[PDB]
Order: structure tokens, then sequence, then C-alpha cells
């Protein structure tokens, strides 16, 4: 009984959120996200390499009413359904306090959800880590991660997937030297190509747009690229050095 | 209502697949403008109704589905997509887009494969049609997982079966129009058939295409079905 | 549950059978608002305390049935104060406006509060005003109670853009007063309260044959 | 929905549970039961009755958990006076019988609720009527009419004793003779004697009757020199 | 007879909770009301002991009231 | 045996809840917080170890302001303390304040967070909530007070105690320590001593969490001009006031 | 109690002191309750002053055992306010007048309310009751601030029998409470 | 629950008989009621904190053996109910009414099957016109038994025996004070007794001017009774 | 019409009322009763029900006053909602505890007092003027009775509609006594 429900195990565990939690490593996708100066923005591997599937169909970036959107990973079917979760509470937060959901009470509202799955008996945690991102009227820049235990917090820059100790380990390397606690760049259009440097620095493995998924947050919008603004992005990184 | 285990996987979703792995086989094609749907029936006996029994199900004036698994769970997955994709038509006062009838089938399947008081359905269904944008399809899994696809095919079959799918699409870059579909389909089925010949099975197909079909839904009968069978005869042969 | 109508039926059967009820306090003399050149001001009339809080930023100026108003205010005073830190974020006037329409919209003018909200937010400085149907208004000045057409008539009269804290202060006094000079004699003095957009909310009170004789203890 | 083990397990329990008895008569109902030790220091003057009123007229008594048991009295209380108050004459001794045995094979039905660990002896009179009422209920919700039964700890060789000394056709002759089997009875199992003996009389029309410490003792030293007349012959 | 408002508000609670999943079933399909009213469903089936008079603090997770009163939560009618 | 339906936190053969004496396994293995009663206020503490080095770590606020008056801190599982801190502040405006129009005392407000988890205890399908917490608080005529709360819902008050990992060499320590006469001031130093002793990670003003119910505060109200409203006993003491701290240590 | 909202009860404030009269000696339908040290004074219905009290004696006896100590005269301000406001739609027929003093301060505390519950405090005088005007016109015509316990008592006992002269005898009642910090007394003139 | 017999709630029959000890003594003029605190540390404050002894209203009292946590919800419940019966026939609850109630909700909590038992043993004293004095216990089962003399939890059968073998029908309320002292210094397997392990209540007939008078103790009078008794 | 007359003296109460429209709600206490002809009878009923069911559960009397205040609390639940309807309570007791007769009026409203003798009927005025002068507290049960024939005899002199046959009544130490003034 102690490894099918939610309870408190011998060692004073959960095993039932350990199993959540490796439902996050099963679709081998890697995500990243870092701020900028006026953005925030967030990559994740798209991976389809040996199938029939039809890749505009295939994604993982979900934006989230107006200006705040999310990078889950996880079993897609849990990714959609947290999405469902993440797209009527920003919707219903702006009819009762009159203003935008600001990301910081959206990741809350997620972990708190989470908080029942993970002490009830009779309903299962959903499998997924979610990566929040916006910019807000007030902190600017956000980004703010939710975990199948109900836990949150805000990051500087964030990575997750099988290969995320390689990619924090390249992006602590950075902030530690530059000092800036963001990307500093004042357009969306050099901290896209940052953020791939980094990625492509550690997977080991060069992007193209069919290896790629990114997504924008700015002060009007959160915005999915298309693969031909990638292939700009691409070709600029492959102009530059 | 046994629910994770040590792989991070949701153990009744392990045991409702094996279900799939002993239906129907049935295969999928996205055509330059349409979809096809094929399929190979299990005649045990000649009691079986012909036309009466059919396969492939009409979900809306623009949607069909074919399905492998338990048959009430299906049965109900079709009757939920005609209430489902009827619930468009009553607000948005148009046809439904084929990927908003993908999420809500998805999110359906998946709200089952959570609670520790309902069964995951034990059913994997291609689906697809034509809209606004064009064609589509889809295959969804007892984990509710679904995606996209260029063709798809699934249930005792599979393996032949995705072998001579690829087989389509390596061999035309801009895999193939309606009317081919509707020959080289056949020639899949009869070939995966292949350690179970032993019994025989009837072909049916039915299609949509924005041009051979003018968008709406249809089966493929007669003189089309003939010459796909004297096609894939001759290809088996 | 919550407000309850018990005693609906027996009210009304009392009140016929000529047991006059007793009267609720009704305050219908003025209330304004005046924003201006780095925040809000709000100020009402006293006779015999017609402004409340919503949060430290945010105030209302109450008339009507005068329960209801400081009811109604601390409700949503809690609401505000449960949200401010259920959210980690200072209250908006915006929150405050939301909360009172969808709540006196819950009723139907059965509750009985009119009101001034006003104040400052991270947003800026914004003032509006509620009525007991759920009906919101918008303006750099706004007037309700008895003595609105005269202190709306002085408002139009003396109000610009840049006007500063002491004019803001006097014209508020001065809109009260022309609104206490009709009817003078009756009431005197007036609250107001100063919302400086970077600074505390300042209030500023009255601004101007041996009988029987058996015993025991208890 | 539980399993059926669990209403053999609860009758268990109510074999552990002191013995009671109940006798029919000519023109009378009797209940008596073994009454507990009562232990140095538990205080006399309010001791629990073992016995119960659940109106003028049915009477009830119990084998098994005490607890359980306040419970089945006061679920029938409430149905006796909610009943006169809706149909406006008393409940029959029967109906009663039909809701104790509503309840408790509701909880033998229900696999989220224990079944409760009592039996019960359930007498009376219907109103205006002078046939003693007598009834048996079981953990299991089913229930049955008796002349005579017993229930709990021993209760068999009551029931031994009872066929060897009663009879269908012909009850103990009259009100006074009820009181000599049932004491009697209670004498093959209750050890210690006139202290733990308790018996309720109840008669046509709402007289029920409490017999005291002192009549239990007259019949105890009338059954004994009775006993011994018998041991000199 | 009765008070105009009497019956307006007794009903309320249910009447926005069946209006709001009757928006999320036009907007998002039948799987999301169906998800809500089985969670719903688990927190009422599950949390059942009688001496409780608080409601749960789970429900006011799903309900979304962790941080919001109404006069009905200030005054239990007990 | 047991097999008794599908109650959880049942009595195992030796009378133990057992599932609550795993919630205090869970409250043991969770990171130190502590709190101390001085004569004219109390301090409550924790420390905040990282959980990535990319986190903003002024996200998660382990110390809690209840109600003005009042605050709280924890050891154990995040969520959980969350959770019953929502329905804390939630439960003293419903129940107390718009009754009363005053905040409610400690003694009443953890009552009334004890019966939460006591009620968690007695359900069906839920676990224990993972947690012990400190609160700490003023009032009129009770005066100040600390209280400790465990899984069970078991309350007491103390005068000094910690919780979590550190708290068999930290309660040796403020026994070594704790005295009628403490001033607010040398019970911040005790409290950031016995933290220093628990502490793995670095120690500075971003490390520790540690905040206080003193003296009355009108610059923190946010408003002037009523003169009887006393202002929040709240000075959380932020990164700069805890590093002028530790210049003593 | 008979032309029963013409029950009058007239609350008075001085020296460290309060006092609250009603009319009735004929000792029946009293109006001044005491919950402790604080003593509510109710005027109109004789079933809502019943209800109340009986409702306040729950709350306040709830309060005793959960709280520890006695219900203050804000505190009781503010219990009455709010339950009477509970009331919003169908309201007590009631005008309480609630006194006492602040236990901790020592200072003299009176409030009386409308029927759903709105704070009228005064620091000299407050009076209800539905014919009660005249006698509102009386007070304002012979209180002085911080009187002494017994002048209190004069100038209160003045008050009442300038009130509704035509019988000063079998229909006449005032039950004079003087309320101070240790003992409390009932004279009823 | 299996062959006759509870488990669970012979669990927490078992669970109670850790929980430290308490005694109640019914005297002719009254009854007391003491208890014995088992925590000890120099940290928790041993003033205002009730451990074991809770007014239910003036003229009834209770103590506990068992869960804390548990026995508080008991006992706001029955707080509910008495002053819920004052309310309705203005006169105080018979002590009876109130054990009967508490008893059963827990049996409630016995057979439900969601539910746990209450893990608390609840000794009772008070007074009502009805029968006097009165002294009551309810166990875990639900079950209530009444008692001129009686203990409930650690050292149960030990402390009874103590009290079978001094008890006396009519002494006043002062003998009883050494007697629950010295069972309780008798039953104390911790090595020595004070002030603060004790908690104590007596409720008594005061003024005999229609009066109940229940005699909250502090540190200063539970000092005096234990010097007065013999022990410094 | 349909008068209620209640006299109180040293020892007993004496209940009477107009030509049923009583209960016994103890052996010890009665509730003569007036108004309209519907829901009188069942809140009579319904008092007697939880009443009788207190007596079961306790084999205890409940005090007269202690069930004078469950009617005024009954009577004031039921009063909310719906709306007042015209109804009148006595009830007269003998208290063993306390050695006393009792007896309690309660109107529509919920309003319990407690007086030396109480009607309820609009003739009743004929009635307060010849109580107030001969009433006493130490009157025995037949100066009572005495008392009660002077009223019955005013009232039939002022009433020539149907007010033939008065049901009396008396409460004591003995319980409920059905008597004659014949």
């Amino acid at each position: 009984y102690d490894r099918h429900i939610t309870i408190f195990s011998p060692e004073g565990r959960l095993y039932q959120v350990e199993y959540a939690f490796k439902a996050t490593n099963q679709t081998n996708i890697n995500s990243l996200a870092v701020r900028g100066k006026d953005c925030t923005v967030v990559i994740s591997q798209k991976k389809v390499p040996d199938k029939l599937l039809d890749p505009t169909t295939v994604s993982y970036i979900f934006c989230i009413s107006r200006t705040i959107g999310m990078v889950v990973n996880g079993p897609i079917p849990d990714a959609r359904n947290a999405a469902l979760r993440a797209k009527a509470e920003a919707a219903e937060f702006r009819y009762k306090y009159g203003y935008d959901m600001p990301c910081d009470v959206l990741a809350k509202r997620m972990a708190n959800l989470s908080q029942i799955y993970t002490q009830r008996a009779y309903m299962r945690p959903l499998g997924v880590i979610l990566t929040f991102v916006s910019v807000d009227e007030e902190l600017g820049p956000s980004i703010y991660k939710t975990d199948p235990a109900g836990y949150y917090v805000g990051y500087k820059a964030t990575a997750t997937g099988p290969k995320q100790q390689e990619i924090t380990t390249n992006l602590e390397n950075h902030f530690k030297k530059s000092k800036i606690d963001h990307i500093n760049e004042e357009s969306w259009e050099k901290v896209v190509e940052f953020a791939i440097t980094h990625m492509i620095d550690a997977l080991g493995t060069e992007f193209s747009k069919n290896d790629l998924e990114v997504g924008v947050a700015t002060k009007d919008k959160f915005f999915t690229l298309s693969a031909e603004n990638i292939e700009e992005r691409l070709v600029a990184i492959a102009e530059q050095d | 209502n046994s629910v994770f285990s040590p792989d991070g996987r949701n153990f009744q979703v392990e045991y409702a697949v094996k279900a799939v792995e002993n239906g129907t086989t049935s295969i999928g094609i996205k055509c330059n403008d349409g979809v096809v749907f094929a399929v190979e029936k299990l005649i045990t006996s000649k009691l079986l109704v012909p036309q009466k029994n059919v396969k492939i199900q009409v979900v809306d004036r623009h949607i069909g589905c074919v399905y492998s698994g338990l048959i009430p769970d299906g049965r109900h997955l079709v009757n939920r997509g005609r209430e489902e994709a009827a619930s468009f038509k009553k607000l948005y006062k148009t046809p439904i887009p084929i990927p908003a009838f993908a999420d809500r089938l998805g999110q359906y399947v998946q709200a089952h494969t959570l609670y520790n008081s309902v069964r995951p359905f034990g059913v994997s269904t291609i689906f697809g049609g034509v809209d606004k944008n064009g064609a589509h399809l889809y295959m969804l899994e007892p984990s509710g997982s679904y995606w996209g696809y260029k063709g798809a095919a699934t249930g005792k079959g599979r393996q032949s079966a995705k072998a001579e799918l690829e087989k389509l699409v390596d061999h035309h870059p801009e895999g193939l129009s309606a009317r081919e579909a509707v020959k080289q389909a056949a020639k899949i089925i009869y070939l995966a058939h292949e350690d179970n010949k032993e019994k025989d099975f009837e072909l049916e197909i039915s299609w949509c295409s924005l041009s051979e079909t003018n968008g709406l839904h249809k089966f493929v009968k007669g003189d089309l079905l003939q010459e796909a069978i004297d096609f894939a005869q001759k290809e088996i042969n | 549950a919550g407000l309850s109508f018990d005693n609906y039926q027996r009210n009304n059967f009392l009140a016929e059978n000529s047991h006059t009820q007793p009267k609720a306090t009704s305050t219908g003399t003025t209330i304004v608002g005046v924003k201006f050149n780095n925040g809000v001001v709000i100020a009402a009339d006293t006779r015999s305390a017609k402004l409340h809080r919503i949060s430290p930023k945010i105030w209302c100026a109450g008339a009507g049935t005068a329960a209801d108003t400081e009811a109604v205010t601390q409700l949503i005073g809690s609401n505000i104060e449960l949200h401010s830190l259920y959210t980690s974020r200072e209250p908006r006037v915006v929150s405050a406006l939301q909360m009172l329409k969808q709540h006196l919209f819950k009723y139907q003018g059965h509750i009985g509060a009119y009101l001034i909200v006003a104040g400052v937010d991270p947003t800026g400085s914004h003032l509006f005003s509620i009525h007991a149907h759920g009906s919101t208004d918008v303006g750099y000045y706004l007037s309700l109670g008895s003595g609105s057409l005269a202190a709306m008539a002085v408002l139009e009269s003396h109000w610009k853009q840049d006007l500063t804290k002491e004019e803001a202060i006097k014209l508020a006094s001065d809109a009260i007063q022309a609104g206490i000079w009709n009817d003078l004699g009756s009431g005197s003095n007036v609250d107001v309260c100063v919302m400086e957009i970077g600074k505390d909310a300042e209030y500023l009170r009255n601004y101007l044959t041996t009988a029987v004789l058996k015993e025991s203890i208890v | 929905d539980g399993h059926i083990f669990q209403v053999e397990y609860a009758l268990e329990a109510v074999k552990r549970g002191t013995c009671a008895v109940g006798v029919k008569g000519k023109n009378c109902v009797v209940l008596g039961c073994e009454r507990r030790s009562t232990l140095k220091l538990q205080d006399t003057r309010i001791t629990p009755s073992k016995v119960s009123k659940i109106d003028s007229h049915v009477v009830l008594s119990f084998s098994g958990l005490n607890a359980d048991s306040r419970i089945l009295i006061e679920k029938a209380r409430v149905e006796a006076q909610s009943h006169r108050l809706t149909l406006e004459d008393p409940v029959t001794v029967e109906y009663l019988t039909r809701y104790v045995a509503g309840v408790q094979q509701r909880y033998t039905q229900s696999g989220g609720v224990r079944p409760f660990g009592v039996s019960t002896l359930i007498a009376g009179f219907d109103p205006r009527d002078d046939e003693p009422k007598l009834y048996q209920t079981e953990p299991s919700g089913i229930y049955s009419s008796w002349s005579a039964q017993t229930i709990g700890r021993n209760s068999k060789t009551v029931r031994e004793f009872l066929e060897k000394n009663y009879d269908r056709k012909e009850p103990p002759a009259t009100v006074e003779e009820c009181v000599k089997l049932t004491v009697r009875s209670l004498l093959e199992v209750v050890q210690t004697g006139a202290k733990n003996i308790e018996i309720t009389v109840v008669k046509p029309d709402s007289d029920i009757v409490a017999l005291s410490s002192e009549e239990i003792n007259q019949y105890v030293t009338q059954i004994e020199q009775e006993k011994q007349e018998q041991q000199e012959q | 007879d009765r008070h105009p408002l009497e019956s307006t508000l007794k009903n309320w609670e249910t009447t926005q909770r069946q209006r709001q999943m009757e928006q999320y079933r036009q907007i998002f399909g039948i799987a999301e009301p169906m998800k809500r009213t089985m969670e719903m469903e688990i927190v009422n089936r599950t949390d059942f002991n009688p001496l409780s008079t608080n409601g749960s603090i789970h429900r006011d997770i799903l309900l979304n009231k962790e941080c919001s009163i109404d006069w009905e939560d200030v005054y239990p009618g007990t | 045996t047991d097999r008794y339906s599908f109650s959880l936190t049942t009595f195992s053969p030796s009378g133990k809840l057992g599932q609550i004496d795993y919630a205090l396994t869970a409250v043991k293995q969770g990171v130190t917080s502590l709190g101390i009663k001085a004569t004219n206020g109390v301090v409550i503490a924790t420390e905040k170890k990282s959980s990535s080095p990319l986190a903003m770590s002024e996200t998660l606020s382990k110390v809690s302001l209840l109600t003005p008056d009042i605050g709280a801190v924890y050891s154990g599982m995040g969520p959980d303390y969350r959770v019953l801190v929502d329905k804390s502040r939630k439960v003293a405006h419903t129940s107390y304040k718009r009754i009363y129009g005053e905040y409610p005392p400690t003694k009443l407000l953890v009552s009334e967070v004890a019966k939460i988890m006591q009620e968690a205890t007695q359900s069906g399908g839920v676990r224990p909530f993972g947690v012990s917490l400190l609160i700490a608080g003023h009032d009129e005529f009770n005066g100040f007070s600390l209280y400790q709360v465990d899984p069970s819902g078991s309350y007491f008050p103390w005068k000094a105690t910690a919780i979590g990992k550190g708290s068999v060499a930290a309660k040796t320590f403020l026994e070594k320590r704790w005295n009628d006469e403490l001033e607010l001031e040398d019970a911040i130093h005790i409290a950031l001593l016995t933290l220093k002793e628990s502490v793995e990670g670095e120690f500075n003003g971003d490390t520790i969490e540690l905040a206080i119910i003193g003296d009355e505060n009108p610059d923190l109200l946010g408003y002037t001009g009523i003169p009887t409203d006393k202002g929040p006993r709240f000075r959380k003491l932020t990164s700069q006031e805890i590093n002028d701290r530790l210049e003593a240590l | 109690p008979s032309s029963i909202n013409g029950g009058i009860v007239v609350a008075m404030t001085g020296k460290d002191c309060v006092a609250i009269a009603c009319d009735l000696v004929s000792n029946k339908f009293e109006k001044i309750f005491h919950y402790g040290h604080v003593f509510l004074g109710i005027t109109g219905l004789a079933t809502d002053v019943t209800t109340l009290n009986e409702m306040f004696r729950y709350k306040t006896n709830l309060y005793k055992l959960k709280e520890e100590r006695a219900i203050e005269p804000e505190t009781f301000t503010q219990l009455v306010s709010s339950s009477l406001y509970e009331r919003r739609f169908g309201p007590y027929f009631v005008g309480p007048v609630v006194a006492g003093i602040n236990s901790k301060s020592g200072k003299p505390f009176i409030a009386g309310f409308d029927l759903i519950g709105c704070i009228d405090e005064a620091k000299d005088f407050i009076v209800s009751g539905t014919a009660s005007d005249q006698l509102f016109g009386m007070c304002e015509s012979l209180y002085e601030p911080n009187l002494e316990p017994e002048d209190l008592f004069e100038t209160i006992s003045q008050a009442l029998l300038n009130a509704a002269d035509r019988d000063a005898l079998s229909g006449w009642g005032a039950v004079v409470y003087i309320i101070k910090k240790d003992e409390v007394v009932k004279r009823y003139l | 629950s299996p062959e006759g017999r509870l488990y669970q709630v012979e669990y927490a029959l078992e669970s109670i008989s850790h929980a430290g000890t308490a005694i109640g003594i019914m005297a002719s003029d009254g009854i007391v009621l003491a208890a014995e605190r088992k925590v000890t540390s120099t940290l928790l404050e041993q003033d205002t904190s009730t451990e074991k002894l809770y007014k239910l209203n003036d003229k009834i009292a209770v103590a506990v053996a068992g869960l804390t946590a548990d026995a508080e919800i008991l006992i706001n419940t029955a707080r509910i109910h008495a002053q819920n019966y004052l309310k309705t026939y203005n006169e105080d609850i018979p002590v009876e009414i109130l054990v009967r109630r508490l008893s059963d909700i827990k049996q409630g909590y016995t057979q439900h099957g969601g539910l746990r038992p209450f893990g608390v043993s609840f000794i009772y004293a008070g007074y009502d016109d009805r029968y006097g004095y009165q002294l009551y216990t309810s166990n875990p089962s639900g079950n209530y038994t009444g008692w001129k003399a009686i203990s409930v939890g650690a050292n149960t059968s030990a402390a009874q025996t103590l009290l079978q073998m001094d008890y006396k029908d009519d002494m006043k309320v002062d003998d009883a004070i050494e007697l629950a002292l010295k069972t309780l210094s008798k039953t104390t397997d911790s090595s020595a007794l004070t002030y603060d392990r004790l908690e104590f209540a007596t409720i008594r007939k005061g003024a005999n001017d229609g009066e109940v008078y229940q005699k909250i103790f502090k540190p200063q009078e539970i000092k005096d009774i234990l010097v007065k008794t013999g022990i410094t | 019409m349909d008068i209620i007359l209640g006299i109180r003296v040293q020892d007993s109460v004496i209940l009477a009322s107009s030509k049923d429209k009583t209960r016994q709600l103890s052996p010890h206490t009665l509730m003569s009763f007036a108004g309209e002809a519907g829901d009188t009878v069942q809140f009579a009923e319904y008092i007697q029900a939880n009443i009788q069911l207190y007596s079961i559960r306790e084999d205890y009397e409940l005090s007269p006053q202690a069930v004078s205040s469950f009617v005024r609390q009954e009577l004031a639940k039921s009063i909310r909602s719906r709306r007042p309807y015209q109804v009148n309570v006595l009830i007269g007791g003998y208290d063993k505890k306390k050695n006393k007769p009792e007896l309690y009026q309660i109107d529509y409203l919920g309003t319990k007092v407690e007086l030396p003798y109480g009607a309820h009927g609009y003739s009743g005025f004929y009635t307060f003027s010849l109580l107030d002068h001969h009433y006493r507290p130490d009157m025995t049960t037949e100066e009572g009775l005495d008392l009660l024939k002077l009223c019955v005899q005013e009232l039939e002199k002022r009433m020539p509609m149907d007010f033939k046959g008065v049901i009396v009544k008396i409460v004591d130490k003995d319980g409920i006594r059905q008597v004659d003034d014949f």
C-alpha cells in the first residue's frame, strides 16, 4: 500500500511522487530558459528522429492567455492536461481581480493543485515539470518552475530534461562570470542566439529548424517561433562566429 | 486502479494496451488533399452480415475513425466524438478543426488514466478528416498520447504494416494522390496478414478528399475497390 | 448560511400590525473625490467617521445605509488583505472595483451602500464610484450623495490638470462646503485623505420626596 | 462490500456478551438478563438497566457490544416517537422489529460500515392487544418471532433448560410462574446468583415493571428451597 | 410572500459552478468539466468525518476560494 | 492485525498511529527552524538551503505573516505548509476578525491550525501533513508566546524551540542559553547563533530567514491620521539588517 | 411588557464609572443583562430582547471557555454589531445599548446600535426607545462631564423621573445599574 | 474486524495505556479530579496550558488520558451541546446527557469504515440536580461507566487497587485530595512529584446558596496541597 | 373565542379551557392553548413528541421551566420564515425539586412570562378586574375553583354564544387530576 498510494513510507518518503518525477525523464527532451533585458526566451529539443510523424503537430511550448507561456517536459498527455489547468486559471484570475495573471501567482496556483494530488489517496500526480515564462508589469522578465510534488521557485535561468545537469553547469559558469543575473542584450534576436549557442554547447549536438522548438515572451505577447525564424537565428549564429 | 510504477509508468496502461495488440489491423493515409482509411476484418463465420458490418465509423460530415482494442471502449469514444464535434457546431456555427477534435479526444482519454477508480481506454484510434486548413491525420493511444502523421497503422499487423508505410513515404517525396492511395493501402493490408492467411477477411476502404470527395467523407466502393483488389492481388502475386 | 432573512415575514407582519420598526442610520450627505498632480484626494461631511479603508493605499467614502458601507468595505478589505497576502503584490484599486461590483451584483440594491473608491497601486493613481445597483463610474473628480450637484458644479469651475495637494485639499473642502452652505447649520468639519503616489496615505480628521432605594449587588 | 465472514465474526462477539432470556406467558411477557458483576467502586445508584424501554409497551435487551446497543435503542426510540407523531397510533412490536432489522441489515448490506456486534430480544404488546409479542434480531439483520429464546454466553444450556421446562401449547400458567422459569433458567449459568439476575415484566396496555433486588431474592429463596425439597425427596 | 433575494442567493454557489462548468464544456470540450467534477466527487466522497464543519482545505483549492471570503464563510449557519 | 477498510493512520498493534511517526520522520528530515520568546517580543527563524544555484531564492519566503502581530515558520513538506498558511490567514479573517474586529490571539489561531492537522488524520484517504509549525505572536491580555505544532494536530506553548534536522543539537543549546530576563535584541542573537550551528551551506542574509513580533511599527501601517491603530508588530529581518547582526559573529 | 416598543434605556458615563437604567417595582420584562462586567440594555420587542439574551449568553459562555477571559465592552460591541448584521434582511426589532468598563485601561465605555448593528459611540450619554425623543431632550438639558458615582445616580435618576410624568407610582420603574471597576449595583427605584 | 474481537479498538484501548495517569474521586460534598502531565522540558511553558483538565461549563469538568489533539475536538463538541442545551432548556445540561453524546460520537468513529476511533479516555466530574455529584468514564470503544473513584491511562489497575483499599462512601472533599495525590504518587513510575507535573480540579457546593464552584488550581494552590499533604 | 384560563394557588395550578385543546406533556405538566385550527395541533403534538422522547430517554421529568423554554424556542424557530399565526400557550406544572406549582404564558411571537393568572381570548378583559381583587398567594385548591367559578359565571353573563362547558384540570404533587365544577 506504501507504493501504490501517496502515503508516508517507512523512511518518511512518498514513492508515488518519485515515480511522477521519473515520468519527467520519459520523453528524452531537454528544455532551456533565459531572461534577457526586455524578454524571456525558452528553447526545447523537438527530437522526432525516426518516425512517420508530422513535426508541425509535435510541440511542448504552450502559450497561456496573452503574455505568459510554458515549456513542459514529461509525457505529452500530462503536459496538455497541465496546459488546460494553466489556461483556465489565468483566464479566471483576469475576471476576479481585474488585472493580467502574474506568473508568480500562476506558478503558485499550479503548485497548490499539485499538493492535492500529493496528499490525497485516490488521485495521481501529473508526471510533468512546468516552466512558466513571462515579462511582468512589475518584476519584468520572469521564469518560474513547478514540479510533481507542488514545489515552485522563480529562476534567473533554468534547464529541465535528461541532460539538465550539463545545461545548468554551463549556464552557472556564464552568470558566475558576467555577473548580471540575466543575459545582457537589448533585443530577443540576441537572446535566442545565446540560448541556442549554450544549448548546442551542452547537448554536444548542433541544432537545425527540425531539432528546435523556441518561444519568446515580450511585454506585449508570448509568441512561438516558426521554423523559418529559427532558420534566420541559425544562419545568424553561423555567420557571426 | 493501480496507477504508477518504478519506471514512472502507469501500470493499468501497461495492461490496457495488450488489447490493442489483439484488435483488427487498420491503416490511415494522409493523401495530398485528403485521408484514406483501410482495414482487415475477422470473418470467423459467414454469419457476419456483409455491408451491415462496418469498421470505419463516421464521426462527423468531414471526420472518420478506425480503431483497434476493446469494442465497447472504442464505441464509447466514437459516441463521445459524435457528441464532441456536434458541440462545436452548436456554438461556433462551423465544422470543427481536426487538431481541436484530436486534442479534445486526447484530453478525454487521458482523464481516465488519472484516478484510482476508472479505466484507461483499451483502444488505439486512427482518426482524421478535411477542414479549412486541409487534410489532417492523428493516432491516439491508450496512454492519451496522440500526434499528427503522414500515414499510420495499428492492431495485430503493425510491424509489417509500418515497414510498408515507410516504403510509401520514402519512395514518393510528395507522398501520394487520393486515387493512388486507394490502390496502395490494400497492398499493405493483404501483405501484413501473411501470418494469419489460414483465415480470410474482407477489404473495406473509405476516404475524404477536398477534390475527389468534395471535402465530405464517403466510402470507397465498386470499381475503385475492385481495381484496388486487382492491384493488391497482382502486387502480392 | 450568510446574511439571513429569518425574520422577513415576521418583520413584515410586525410592521403591518403597527409595531413600527427601528430606523437604520442613513448617511445621505456629501462625499467627493479629486484626482491631482501626484495622487488622489477624497473627503466627506460629518454630523450627529464616513471614510473607510479597503487597504492602507485604497480608501472609500460611504453614503446610504451606514452599517452596509462599513460591512462591504471591510469584507472587500478582508478579501483584498488576503489577496495581497496570497499574491505577495501590493493590492490594486481595479481589484477593489471588481470585487465591489461583483459583490453588489450578488445583491440587487438590497444592500444600500453608495461608494467612492480611490487609491494608489503599482500602476499609478485611480478614482471610481460604485452605486448600490453594481453600476460603476470613472473620472478625474466625482461626487455622490445629497450635495453632489453643488459639489460637482464647484469641481468643474476649479479643477485643472497639474492641481497640487494644497489646492486639491482646498477644493475638496469648498466642494463639500458648498454642499453644506446648502442647508447650513446642520453639519460641520470635513474628513479628508490624500494618497500621494510615493508615500503613506494621509488622513485628516475634522479638517475645519427622594424616590425608592431598594438595592442589591450583582 | 466486506465479506460474509464479518457477519459470522460479529456473531462471535455476541456469543461472548452476557446471557439474556425472554419468555411469553398466558397474559404477560418477560425479559431477563445476566447483569455483569458490578465491580467494587462502580456506582450502584445509577447502574445500567441492561433491559431498556423503547416506549411504555416495547422493551429490548441485547447481547454483545454495549456501545452498538445504545445506538440501536436510540434509533428505535426516535422511530417509535416519530412514528406516533406521523401516524397517530403507537408502534406495533413487529414494526419496531422491522425498523431495528432494517438498520441492522443496512450495516450488514454496506461494505463501508461494520455490522453491529449485537443480537437483541424485543418484547411487548401491540396497542389494544393481549397477545404477548417476542422477537429475536441478529447482526445479519435477520429476525424471528418466539415463545422463548436466549442469546449470549452459555445460551445453548439455557435453550436446553427451556426445552426441558416450557411448552408452546401451555405457557407458565400466569405471570408469577414466568418468573420461576426465567430465574431458574438463569441460575443454570449465573453461578454468583441473585446479584446477577435482572428481570422486567410487561402486561397488556403499557404496564411495565422492574423487579427489585428484593423480589429476585424472594424468587431465588423460593426456587432454592424447592431444590432442597426435591433433594430430600 | 418570501424575501425577494431569499432564493436568489440560496442556490447561488451551485448556480455559479454550474455556469462555470458550462463555459469549460463550450470552450475546452467534454473532458475538462468531467475532470473537475471527478476531483470534486473524490474530495466530497473521501473527506467524510462527522464532526467536520470547515468543509475541506482541498475543495477551497478546487473551487478557487483559497484566499477569499463570502458572508457564508464568516457566518456558517450551524 | 488491522485490515479495517480504507482508513489511514490506523492504530498498529502496539497502539502507535504509525503514519504520524513517518510524518514526524518527514519533519525530522526537513531543514531547521526555530523561535525564541523574550520579555518584550518573540523571534522566528529558518534556513533557505537552495533548490538550484540559478534560483531566485527571494521568491520562497519560508517565514509567513499569518496576520498583523502573528507570524510562522516550519520544517518538512513546503507544499503542505503553504496550504496550511493560506487556510490559517483565511480562518483568522473569517471566524475571528469579521465577528470581533480584533485579530485572534495566538492560543486561538494555533487551535484553528491544529484542528486542520487533526481532521486530516481521522478522515479516510488523506495522509497527515508532513510539517511541524512554529507560531509566534502578541495579544492585549495573553501577552507574547511561541507555539510548536506537530503533524498530529497536537500543540503546546514554548519559551524557545527548534524543529527539523538539527533539533537535538539546537535544543541542548537553547536550554543552555534561555533565561527569564531575555531582551528581544539578545533573543535575535541567540536565534542567529543557533542556526549558525545547524547550517551546512553558506551563512548570510540570503540563506537565513528571520523575523520578530516585537514593538509596534507605525511606519509600516502604510497610513496615518487615525490615532488608535497600532501598526503591525512586524519586523521580518531583511538581508541587510541580518548582515548587520552577523557583524557580531 | 405591553406597548413594548416603548421600553427605554438611558446609558451614561462618569469618572471611571457608567450607569444603565430601564423602565419597569414591577421587576418585570427586565432589560439590563450582565455578561461578566459588560452590561447590555435592550429596548424593543420582548421576544427579541430574550432571544438576544440567550444568543449572547451562548456566544459569551463559549467565548469565556475558548479564550479564558471575559468579553470586554469593545469586543462585545463588535460581537453585537456583527451578530445583528447577520440578520440584515429581517433584523431584531431592537436598540441594544452596551455598557461597561474596559478592564485593561480602566476606561468607561458605552455604545448603542441601530437594528442592523451600526455603532453609535458617544462619550457623554446614549438613549434608546421609540418615544424617548422627549427623554433625549431631558438628558441634553441636564448632563455634565465627569460626574462622581452617586451624583451619576442622581442625574440618571432625575432623567428617568422627568420622563412620562403622568403617574410616578404603580406603573413607575427605573433599574439604575451603577457600574464601576470592582462592584456593580442594581437600584430598583 | 476478526473472531468476535475488535482489533483497532483494542489497539485504541492500548493507545491510551501510555497516556499519563488521571484519577477522579467522588465525596459527599463534591468531586476531585487529578492528573499527571507526561511531558517535561525546561523550555515547555508550565503556566497557562491546561494539558489534562478542561471545563465544559462551570458545573462540569473532564480529564484526558489519550491524544490531546483528539480530546480537544470532542471537548469543543460537548461545549457546543452544553450551551445549545442551556439555550434550549434554560437549565444546565445533566452530566449523563453530555457523557452519552460524547460516547455516541466515539462509537461512530469506532464503527464507520473511513475513521480511526478517537484515542481518548475521559473522566467526567459534574453536579446536576437529578443525582447530585456524578463521576463517569468514557473509553475509545464508546462505552461509559459511572464510578465512585476511578482512574484512566497508565497504571489503571494499580491505581484502582489503591482506591479500592482506601476509599469510603461518606468522606468530604478535603480527604479525597490527599488520597488522589497519594494515588498519583503511588502510580507515578516517573521518579518524583512536583506542582507543575500535577493538574487538579475540584467541584464543590460553596456557599450552599444553590452554588456549584469549580476551583481551577494554579502553581500556588497545588504547591500548598503538596506541602500540606506530605511532600516538599 | 376558545378562551384559555390558568390560575396558580399555593400547591396547584388549575388549567381551564372552552370545550382536546390541552396536552399532558408529562404526568406533572399541561399545555392548554388557543389559536388557528391547523398549526396549533401539529405544534402541540410535536412538543409532546420531543418532551416524551426525553421523558423515555432519561426516565426523568423535564422541569416546567425547561419545557417552557423549549416551547418558546420551537415557537421562535417556526416563526422564522412562513409568517406569524395566532397562537397562545400556557404551561402549567409542579416542580418536584423546588416543591412549587408554576404557570408560564407564551404568546405567538415567543414572549415567555410567568404570572399569577393568565388568559387568552378577548373576553379575558372581563376576568382581570375580577382576579385583581381576590388573587392570593396563600390559596388552597378549592379557593382556586371558587375563583374560577366566578370567572366562568361572568364570562357566561357576557357571552350568549356557545361558551357552555369548560374542561378543568389540576396539577400538583399527585400529578394531573381532571376535575369538575359540578
